[PDB]
Parts: structure tokens; sequence; C-alpha cells
DNA sequence: ATGGTGTATCGTCGCCAGACGAC
RNA sequence: GCGGCGCGC
DNA sequence: GTCGTCTGGCGAGCGCGCCGTTACACCAT
């Protein structure tokens, strides 16, 4: 019911915002009425009972009591917990404890059930053992002190006491670290972060300044506004509750007064010229009181203060001054010495959340107005609002928006702020993130996180992930939280370069954006008599192109521009990136706008904050990932990789010392930007006295060529396939892209022999490049219509014939990779007819594909069609392709534990391994290791039993059922290949 | 020559100066609204109707013809019947289905609210600029038209009169419209204000 | 089934087994023409009229509405209405003009014509499917409709059955077009005989 | 310096979820 | 939420 | 009414970010 959940959450804000009185008159009002006292549960009762509990307040604790007992109902364990805890605050009779340990006793509730079954906070936990202790001193709890430690194959060397302990540590010592968690926590505690931008200063005229000043002295007429009634409406509100009425009082009182207004004054500010949608508005604003009485909760309670305590207990593991008796990992270190953990949320209902939301964007409509008129004559004192409702036109539907005067709007171009916002979870964090132990506790101080980025689903997904054993998330958590210790710096001298290109006529051919004012004109104009037919009518073809294009622009320099002021933000600071996963066990930074899973020029101005030295192999490694990005020799053995780094090291240092004024080698690369870091990284390190004793920052690059075909080749076995994916050792690197184009090259000759104009125009204009990204994403899931797409980008962007609508390119690269399989992939297009045949059987009884990692995951497809029925389509087309990105996201996890145990700095992108310069031949041999180990274990046998005891276990429908079990024990049989040779190729990771 | 723009079917001066009574429409994507005056801006009824099975992706004018058969059934007999029009063009290929839907009421109200078109060749449905209507109600700030909530709450709480017997309907009608705005309900009433201000007794 | 993949409206089978006179109506972008026939398939009128002004740049109701009135005096009653059914798609972007053009039209002659439908909801109006006008007479080739006046030219200049009194009216008619796509409009008659043929 | 008005590209395909026949 | 783009695998 | 075969409409690999939702054209005290 509605009301009920209406009635909850006012109780529940109530005790949260000690509104006592007000929730126990309510609620008398409402048990008065004999129509009233209906729709309504022990939940309310018990949430009274416990807000009169947690301070003093005996009599109306017993009044609720008999409020209770006159109900009908039963009173529960909570209910006797809360009246053990008031006993406790005021110290009472021995009689009166016992005349109700006695009680509760009997009906069949248990002493010990309120200290496991009901969940309370310590200080209650403990008030309510002191008072028990009053009538028996014996009581006690169960230590449980020894944690559980994962025991599965795989991750049984990880979590074992014996061997070698070489955990690394930062660079920072511990007094500086505090004073970084110091500084986040007041970055934090406010929820938003003010940034100097990036754009060239306007120096200040007059107006400027005029315009600023106006709109300061309008600003504090709004805020005066605002808190006027903000006031009075928390008066009616508060007159309608003594009315015995439910109102918006508790939630309204959730915050300061000068929290709210300056809430509402900020979301103002961010309001879009042309207009936003009233329940958009309406659901940001509530979300947005959500999050900041979420955060500023903890100062008033007191959590703020012990977290700051077991924060500065727990750096002594990770300072480098600072010594622990036994090393361990950092979430073993979390688990113990007592630290708190967050707690879940309880989301609002949806109807108080949009009351509210509706309540606070009215108040903002009403609250706020402004002269009519800017100019300086104040003749006939005319006020009007500034926001005003609009019903417009959005999609294909009618929607009521709020929007700007046009005198306000005006007023904010004409005094150019120089300040861009951010949220305080949208920025990396100033000090080392927490150790993830909970899908919901970890990462940034004091809110709300959450494990998984799930937006469709997170119910089911959030379910499984909380019933599993603990241990099984184990590998996951410590692969979360090392990937989230990795310390960060900005490499200043990038950023001088680019902020220079970047505040004059930009470079867009190697990544930055150009002004507006370098837009494309018109050619001309129109005229009043059209001189031919085909005039006056191109005129709109060819100057909505130029529309269309400036719009683009805007777009991409307005997201430089956040990149950009983010970075420079963060120039003389080391900071942390919190990691999360998606459903399929993918791996992605928290902060958006500025990580390494981006483009060449955000990866450039990304560097390690602890530097290794070099030793004997280190500036080989470095001169060979240079070559790498480089590009120009991608099929050529590694010696000759590093005779290439020797004979272009003048270019190289050319381009380190002069970036922009002498030869530019560094630009022609695939990453321009990575290839200049490095030269400069390799220009210093030959340069120093000893270059084994060089310190270097610079992550190197270790890839797979198609990591979803290398996972295919393995779990068949195949012999002449593993070939081609450089599973099988050889001299020269195979590349599969090439082969590909090959093939479709020489059939599209042969098809050109016969009478077609579509090959003979493609003669020549195939390459690598326009196939590599179809190829890479065909075991990803992509289809014809996707494929087409990407040729059809890729095409654009040549001198080809204007036949665009290339169909036969995607039809030859399926056809031809097909024929591949035939030939030496016959494993792959086996089990994927298989998982397919499987997943669209699964589908059709009704059910959604669920599986397990082999690290113990689960994963589940959320999938479904508009209880509901799932979506076929989508279940059965992307099972292959989820399972392996589950297998490649479980062997990175494997290779980051393994990794950590020997002192290596591991970062991840999606099949591409980072590392220190010294540290690449260990990050090999330990990848190889993980990859042999991994599917050294039956791992489609595993799949089939599980999905025959999950799926395909009720007899009710028999004859579907047998079929699923059929095709569900049909794996395909392995080939000859020998797996063991992984470990000893070269170019299975380069 | 502002009842040109005004007024598109331009009816002679004559026949607006001895009207009777008038209905308002206004439609929308999703409902229609209509009110009904009787020369002394004293408010008969006032109706709208929302539940449709309309825009919803099927264009059969089948179910059009049915569905306004039963809201005009409702509608009584009035002189003349004034309808709104929106600004929307063919230029705009975005919203093409709701000119489409829009094109489709028209017509098809057009062609059924005249009754007695062929035997006599006057017309009696009217087409009103609504942008022209917030001009005079001074609702337009920009190119856009706000709201007039506010505007017929102080209405219904000597510009327009309400029979003692109905008000308190329609005021347990306007407090159905807190939760959620109805616009085309007080668009119908302010457009009927504005013909008897500019049109009629001018 | 096959009638209800033909037929848009759910209109009875018993009530087009009996029935008695039927008007087939086609407009295009700038004329309209029509054709009344009997159950025994006689051609008793079939008239073309091109006096429009509706599509000159501008849309208006009132146009419409006068022009349709003044088409309409001129046709006789007749037990069922039929007119022409293309499938236009909204997802195409351009073809707009001529689709409002075809609804606006279709919407006044399904309220205009559907006389008596407030007393009894009896829908008296219909439309067909070109694609099964196009199929039954085989005229026409893949994802398109050919012309045909050679099929026309064979009725004239036994299923027709054109009149004596006014066979010479038909011929002067036939004689004298030589432009403006008279078939286009003689498309009308196709579809009223292939509606005499299919439903019966 | 502004407001006054103005209106005729798609090109695939396969497959599964609602729709109508038999009981 | 829709459309136009861009980046990563 | 109910449920078994058939056909016609649906939608296109995920993850992240930005912007926009509403042609500009001719003219003159």
């Amino acid at each position: 019911s509605g009301q009920q959940q209406r009635l909850l959450a006012f109780f529940k804000c109530c005790l949260l915002t000690d509104q006592l009185p007000l929730a126990h008159h309510l609620l008398v009002v409402h048990h008065g009425q004999r129509q009233k006292r209906k729709l309504l549960t022990l939940d309310m009762y018990n949430a009274v009972m416990l807000g009169w509990a947690r301070q003093g307040a005996f009599k109306e604790l017993v009044y609720v009591l008999f409020m209770v007992k006159d109900a009908g109902l039963t009173p529960d364990l909570l209910s006797y917990a809360a009246a053990l805890q008031c006993m406790g605050r005021q110290d009472q009779d021995a009689g009166t404890i016992e005349r109700c340990l006695e009680q509760m006793s009997q009906e069949g509730l248990k002493l010990q059930a309120l200290f496991t079954a009901v969940l309370l906070s310590e200080e209650d936990r403990a008030t309510v053992l002191k008072a028990v202790h009053k009538v028996k001193p014996t009581f006690s709890l169960p230590p449980q002190l020894p944690p559980p430690v994962n025991t599965s194959k795989l991750l049984r060397d990880v979590y074992a006491k014996d061997g070698r302990v070489s955990y690394p540590k930062l660079h920072l010592p511990l007094k500086t670290l505090q004073c970084l968690f110091e500084k986040q926590l007041h970055m934090e505690l406010a929820s938003r972060v003010c940034v100097v931008s990036v754009e060239k200063p306007t120096l200040p005229s007059k107006e400027v300044k005029h315009a600023r000043k106006t709109l300061k002295t309008l600003r504090d007429q709004w805020e005066k506004a605002l808190c006027r009634a903000l006031r009075e409406t928390k008066n009616r509100l508060e007159r309608e509750v003594y009315e015995g009425r439910f109102s918006l009082y508790p939630f309204l009182c959730l915050l300061d007064e000068r929290e709210v207004v300056r809430m509402l004054l900020q979301v103002l500010q961010a309001l879009p010229a042309q207009g936003e949608s009233f329940t958009t508005l309406a659901r940001e604003l509530s979300a947005r009181t959500f999050s900041r009485h979420v955060v500023q909760r903890q100062r008033v309670s007191g959590q703020v203060q012990a977290l700051q305590n077991h924060y500065r207990k727990y750096l002594c593991l990770l300072a480098s001054d600072a010594e622990v008796p036994e090393p361990c990992l950092p979430r073993q270190y979390w688990e113990a010495l007592g630290a708190p953990e967050a707690l879940r949320e309880q989301p609002w209902p949806l109807p108080v959340q949009m009351e509210l939301g509706k309540l606070l964007a009215e108040m903002l409509v009403q609250a706020t107005q402004m002269p009519c008129s800017l100019d300086k004559p104040h003749r006939s004192s005319r006020l009007v609002p500034v926001l005003y409702h609009v019903y417009s036109f959005r999609n294909v539907q009618q929607i009521g928006i709020l929007k700007p005067h046009p005198a306000y709007v005006q007023l904010l171009e004409k005094a150019a702020e120089p300040t861009l916002t951010f949220e305080a979870v949208d920025v990396p964090m100033l000090c080392p993130p927490l150790p993830w132990t909970s899908p919901h506790s970890g990462a940034f101080l004091l809110s709300p996180t959450k494990l998984m980025r799930t937006v469709e689903g997170a119910t089911q997904h959030q379910e499984l992930l909380e019933t599993c054993p603990p241990t099984a998330l184990h590998g996951a958590l410590d692969a979360l939280t090392q990937l989230g210790n990795c310390a960060w710096r900005v490499n200043g001298r990038v950023l001088d370069l680019v902020l220079q290109l970047f505040q004059a006529k930009g470079c867009p051919q190697l990544g930055v954006p150009a002004p507006p004012s370098e837009a494309p004109q018109p050619p001309e104009a129109h005229l009043p008599h059209s001189a031919a037919p085909a005039r006056k009518a191109e005129l709109r073809r060819e100057l909505a192109h130029c529309q269309k294009v400036a719009r683009e622009m805007h777009s991409l320099r307005a997201e430089a521009l956040y990149r950009l002021s983010l970075a420079q933000h963060l120039r003389d600071r080391v900071f942390w990136l919190p990691h999360n996963m998606d459903f399929r066990g993918r791996t992605y930074p928290c902060p958006p706008h500025f990580n390494h899973l981006g483009s060449d020029v955000a990866r450039a101005l990304l560097e390690f904050a602890q530097g290794r030295p070099l030793g004997p192999h280190g500036l080989d490694w470095l001169k060979i990932h240079l070559v790498n990005l480089t590009g120009l020799k991608k099929r050529e053995p590694l010696r000759k990789r590093l005779a290439f780094a020797e004979e272009v090291m003048d270019d190289i240092l050319d381009s380190a010392d002069q970036p922009l004024t002498g030869r530019k080698w560094w630009m022609g690369a695939e990453e321009p930007w990575q290839t200049l870091a490095c030269c400069m990284e390799v220009a210093n390190a030959v340069r120093a006295s000893d270059p084994a004793a060089y310190v270097s920052h610079l992550p190197v690059h270790q890839d797979g060529s198609c990591n979803g075909l290398q996972h295919y080749a393995a779990l068949g076995r195949d012999s002449v396939g593993a070939a081609s994916v450089n599973l099988e050792p050889s001299d020269v690197p195979q590349d599969v892209y090439s082969g590909v184009a090959a093939q479709v090259e020489v059939f599209r000759r042969q098809d050109a022999q016969r009478g077609m104009r579509v090959a003979q125009v493609l003669e020549g204009f195939i390459t690598r490049k326009v196939v590599k990204q179809t190829v890479m994403t065909v075991v990803y899931g992509v289809t014809r219509y996707g494929g087409r797409l990407q040729i059809e980008k890729r095409l654009r962007e040549l001198s080809d014939f204007p036949q665009e609508f290339v169909w036969e390119a995607s039809h030859y690269l399926v056809r031809q990779v097909f024929k591949s399989l035939q030939e030496m992939f016959s494993g792959t297009r086996a089990i994927q007819h298989w998982l397919t045949e499987s997943a669209r059987l699964i589908s059709h009884m009704g059910s959604v594909v669920e599986w397990v990692t082999p690290l113990g995951v689960p994963v589940i497809q959320p999938y479904r069609l508009d209880s509901r029925k799932p979506n076929t389509r989508k279940q059965k087309n992307g099972f292959p392709p989820n399972f392996i990105h589950s297998l490649d996201s479980s062997h990175m996890m494997l290779t980051a534990l393994h990794c950590y145990r020997k002192g290596l700095t591991f970062v991840s992108v999606h099949d591409c391994y980072w590392t220190h310069a010294a540290d690449v031949s260990v990050m090999n041999q330990v990848c190889r290791e993980q990859f042999v180990r991994l599917h050294s274990e039956p791992i489609l046998q595993d799949l089939s039993r599980f999905l025959v005891k999950r799926f395909c276990s009720e007899p009710q429908k028999i004859l579907e059922a047998s079929q699923l079990k059929e095709t569900l024990q049909a794996v395909p049989k392995p080939g000859a290949f020998d797996l063991e040779q992984v470990k000893r190729s070269t170019y299975f990771f380069s | 020559r502002f009842l040109r723009k005004l007024l598109k079917p331009d009816i002679e001066r004559e026949r607006l100066k001895a009207v009777n009574s008038i209905i308002s429409i206004v439609f929308g994507t999703r409902r229609i609204a209509w009110a009904h005056l009787d020369r002394k801006l004293t408010v008969l009824d006032w109706q709208q109707s929302d539940r449709w099975s309309l825009m919803r992706g099927i264009y059969s004018s089948s179910v059009y013809l049915e569905e306004i058969s039963s809201i005009i059934s409702k509608m009584p007999k009035a002189d003349f019947y004034v309808l709104e029009k929106t600004g929307l063009s063919i230029q705009n290929s975005s919203l093409f289905p709701i000119l489409l839907h829009f094109h489709i009421m028209e017509a098809m109200l057009y062609a059924l609210l005249n009754k007695t078109f062929a035997q006599d060749g006057q017309h009696q449905v009217l087409s009103m600029n609504r942008n022209a209507v917030g001009k005079h109600f001074e609702l337009m700030i920009g190119d856009s038209r706000t709201s007039g909530k506010e505007l017929v709450k102080q209405f219904l709480f000597p510009r327009v009169f309400f029979p003692s017997d109905k008000i308190v309907h329609y005021r347990q009608m306007f407090l159905s419209t807190e939760l959620q705005r109805v616009e085309e309900l007080y668009d119908s009433l302010l457009q009927a204000i504005a013909f008897y201000e500019l049109a009629v007794f001018d």
C-alpha cells in the first residue's frame, strides 16, 4: 500500500532527524481513529519504540507498548531489544529487566535472537548487553576471531601463509598520508568542488564587473528569499501535521536550511538555458537531498572520528617508514583491528521522493524573483519571476519544462564565470581508497558505493553477490583493492603542451579540439531570385551540415575542457582511482572524466607516482614499448624492434627536446602523445650517468592480439587455430587481422574476375585498419549491422568513391572468418554454436542464464522483456561474449593477485597489462603461468555440469528438459594442442 | 488586420457580434479539454477526457472517428466552436507524428462539428493562434508561451463568472490537477476569454 | 483471414456478401476520381475531377472541407465506400507532405461519408491495400506497381461490363486522355473490380 | 536597431512473440 | 528518456 | 474461452563522456 509506505518513511525519517514527539503525536492520532488504525504495521510501532528507547523516555515507551498490546499484534525481537536498550540508558531495577527477559523467553522468542537476527548499532548492542549483565553477569557472545580463508584451486597460493612475502609499499610517510586523508575528508564533506577553468581569461571590463556585482546582489536577495520561503513552508507543514495529516516536514528537516538553500542555488546555477523537464529536476533534487543526508549524518553520529582513527591505524601497512608485525593483504588488515564497515542504505519510496522533489522545485520557482529591466532605470519597481513553466515538445511527447528568463541568461552569459563545477564522487580520491570488503562497502569515504555499475537489474545482481559464501568474492575484492591502491600523478610536461594547443587554434589531428571561432562558414549567402532550379535548395543542405559540424565541435571542446580542467586541478597532487566492475566482471575506474581507460591525451597525462630503477633490461623494454606505440613494426620480432629503436634514436631525442619546434617525428603515430612521453623518458634514461640506476615512472604495456579468439582456441585445444593467436611458440608473431584481410582481398579479386563493380571499386582500398575493429569485435557479439556501421565509418575517412554503403565487406569478413573456422578454428564454431543453442533452449523455458566464473564470481544476464519474460534475442546472442569476458576478467584478476605477491605495480586496461619497465619479464611469466593454470581445468565440463544442475532439474516439463539435457551434455571434443607450450611463447602477450 | 492573423477562416464581423454561446477546445497528445460560455462569461460546462487509444504507434482512422464521435456526443450545442492552433510546421521532421495527430484531429473535428455546412456554406469551427492569446494575457516570455494555472486559480478563488451550484466541483477538479498538471483544461478557458475579448465584445 | 490483412477495419464478411453498390475513390497530389458499380459488375459511373486548390503550399482545414464537400455533393449514394490505402511509413524522413495530404483526405472523407454513424456505429467506409490490387491483377513488378493503360485499353479502346448508354462518353474520355496520369486515377476502377473479385 | 512574417531518403534479415484456427 | 557525435576494449 | 502454429514487425556488443531538442531568409525609418 502506498499510504503504509509513506507513513513508514515518515516515521523512519522522524527517528533519523530526532523529531520524536511529532511522530508520537501522529501515531497517537492515527491510533485513535478506528478507520486509521488499519494499514498500520508493527514496523511503525517498533520504529517509534526504538526512537523513544535511544534517549531515555521509559514512560513513552511503556505507552507505545500499551498501544501495541491494544492493537492486537504480537511484539517481536526488535521491540524487546528496544525495551532492553532503554533500561540500560537509565539503570532500572533487576525485577523489571527479568520481568521482561522471562516474557521474551516465553512465547517462543529466544534470548540471543536479538543479538544475531536483529541488526542494531554497536552502542545499542552494548547497552542491551549491559542491561542483561545486571541479571546474568556470565552472558557472553562467541568471538569467531579467525576469519575464513578462500580454499579454491586457482586461489590457493594467493592466500597461503607459507612462502616469500614481498608486498610493495608506498613512497609517502605516515604524516603526509594523514594530511591527505584530512584534505579528502574536507573535500568530500562538501558535496561539490570548484575548479579553475582552462579557457583563456578575458580581462574584466566595466560591464563585466557590473554584471558580476548585480549577480552578487541578486544571489544575496535570492538566498534571503529562499530562507524565508523554507521557514514558511516548514511552519505550514508542521501545522498540517498537528492536524493529524502526513506531510514532508521531517524530510524537509533532514538537512540544515543553509545546506538546502545552497543546493537550490547550485541547481539553479546549473539549469540549462533552453530548460529541463520538471520531473527530471524533481528526481535530481530528491537524490541530491538523500545523498547529502547520508554524507552529513556521519558528522553528528560520530562515525567520522572512528573512521579517522581506524584509517590512521590502517595506513601503517602502506606507509614507507611504518611497519606491521606481519605483512598481509590490505583487506585482511582492514578486516582486523575492528574497523567499521558501511551499512546498506534503505532507499525511499518513489512517491515521497517525487513529492519532495516537486516541493523543492515549486519552492525554487516561487521564491526567486528579479527586476524586470536590467537597466539602471528602476521605473515602476516591477519584479518578475526568473523560472517559468513552459509546456513544450520533447521526443515525440509533450513535457512541461522549466525555463529561465532570457534576461537572466544574458546576465549569466555576460559575466563569464571562470569556474567549473564537479561532484565529489566524480573526482579522483586524494587519499588511498578503502579496502573492498563487501559489495556495499568500499572505495569513497563517507558515501554510498556500489560494487556493480549495472543500472539494469540491480536487484538480481546484488542478490547473487550477497547470497554466495563471502570467500568466493574475496579474489575479486582484493583485485579491486589492488587496482585502487595504485598511486597516480600528472605529467606536467605533456600538460603544458596540451594546454598550449588548447588555448589557441587547436590541432584536431593530434586529438585536441578547436575553438568555435574556426567553425566552417557557409560558402555564400542566399539570393532573392534563384538563377537555377538547383539553387535556393542546396543552401539548406550545405548549411545544416555546417550547423551540425559546429554542434559536434562544441561538444568535443566541452568534454576536452572538462578533462583538462580536472587534469590541471591535480597537477601537484597524488591521487588514486577506485575501481568497480560490471556484471560480466570487466573492471572500470570510478572517476569518468580523467582515467587510464581513455584516449591518447588522457593516457599520456597519467604516470606512476612511485618509481623503480630500470635495471639490466628496463631500457630495452622502454624502447620496445616506444616502438609498439609507434606502430611502424607490428609484424616484426622483438630483436628487430630493438634494432629499429636503435636506428631512430636521433628522432626520439629531437622529439623529446623540441616537441613543437623542430622535427615532429612523434606526430604520425597511432598514439602521438604517449609516443612523446616515451621519447622524453628514453631521452632522460639514456643521458643519465647510469642507465640502469635511472628511476622511471612510465607504464609499459603488454597486450594480446585477440583475447576472445585466444580463449576460444584454448577451450577447444585447437591445434592449427592456436598458431594464429600466438598460443604456440614462434619466432615471428602471427597477426589474425592481416590474414583475414588477405583472405578477403584474394576472394575480392576472385569475385572481381566475374562481373561486379563493388569488388573492383574496393581494389587496394581494404587494409588491416578497416577490418581490425570488426574482426576484434566478432567474438564480442557484433552483428552484420554493427559491422557495416564500423566499416562505413572507417571508409568515410579515405579517398573512396561515393559508394559508402558497403554491405559486401561485412559479408566477406563474417564469411571468411567462418572459412578460417572451417580450416583451423573449428572448435570456435562448435563451442559458439553449442553455447548459443544452450542459451536459446534455456530462454525458451522462461529462465535467464546464470553461471559462475572459475574464480567464484556469480554472473547473471539482466536482459528481460518489457517476473517479466526473458528477451530471447538478447539472451542467446550475448552468452558467448559474456562467457569470454568472464574468462578474461578471471585471468586478469589472477595475474594481478600473483603479481602483487612479487612486489609489482600492476594496472589493467581490458586485455592490456601495464607495469613498470623493470618488471615486464616477471609479469609476462606470471601471465603465461596463470593462463595455463586457468585452462588446465575442465571449464566447459564444469559449465555443462552447472547448467545440468541449475537448469534441467525440474521434471514438470520433461519433453523440453530431455532436449536440454542432450544439448547440454554434448560438449565438443578437444583437439591435440598442448597447453604447456603457452609458457614458452614470446608473443602471447606483447 | 489583427483578426486576420488571430482567426483564419475569416468569418464576417456581423456574425461575431451576435453570438450567444461558444465552446473552446484544446487537445493534446494525451487528452482533450473543452469549455462552454454563454456571452455572460458564465461557465456552463468545463470537461476533460484523458483515456485514449491514440498516439500509440498505429494511426488507424477508424479509432480516430470513434474517439472523436464519443467526445462530440458529450459536447452541447453552441453558436461557434473555437479550436486551438499550435505553431508546429512541416520543417520539424522530429515532431512529425505530433503534427500528423493534430492535423487528423483538427480535420475530423472540422468535418463532424460542422453539421450543416453543405446546406448553407457557412463555417462554424474556428482556429485561434495560441501565441496571440498568450500575448493578450501576458503569458509570453521570449518566444515561448508560459502556463496559466495561477491565473485560472485567481479566477476561481468580473473577468469570468461561475454558477453558484457549479463552483465547488470545479474547484475540486482544480485540486485534481495539483499532482499532474493539465494545461489543456486551463488553456480552453483562457482561449474562450480571449475570444470574448479580442473578437466579440470589442 | 486473408481479408483481415487486406482490409484495415474489422468488417464482417456477412455484410460484404450482401452488397448492392460500391463507390471507389482514388485521390492523388493534383486530382481525384471515383467510380460507382453495382452487384452485377455494371459501371454506373466513372468521373474524374482536377479542380483542387488543396496543395498550393499552405494547409488549411477550411479549403479542404469546402473542396471535399463540393466533390461529395456530386456522388450518388452507394452501400459501401472504398479508397486507396498506400502504405507509406513514418520512419522515412521524406514524402511527409504527401503523407499528411493523404491522412487529412482520409480523415475528412471517413467522417464526411460515414453518415448516421452517431445513431448506429457501423462503418460504411473501408480501406484496401494497394499491394492487393497490384497482386490480384498481377500488373505489378517487385517492390513497385506498373501502369495499367494497356489493361484498360484491353477492356475498351466482359468483367467491366460497360453500359450501352454511356459507352460513347467513356470512349471519348479514354481517347481524349494522353497525359496527367489518368491510369493513376483509373486505379480506382481497377481497385473496385479487385474488391468485387476478392470480397464478393 | 530590430521585429515584421514565412511553411510541398532508403538500400538487411532472421527469428520469435502476439494473432487466429481447432477443441 | 530520444537523437547526433566522440573515445576504449 | 484456451492454447498451438504462423507470420510480420524489431532491432542491431558493451562501457564512458559531450551537446541539443525551436531553418534561417528579405527588409527599411
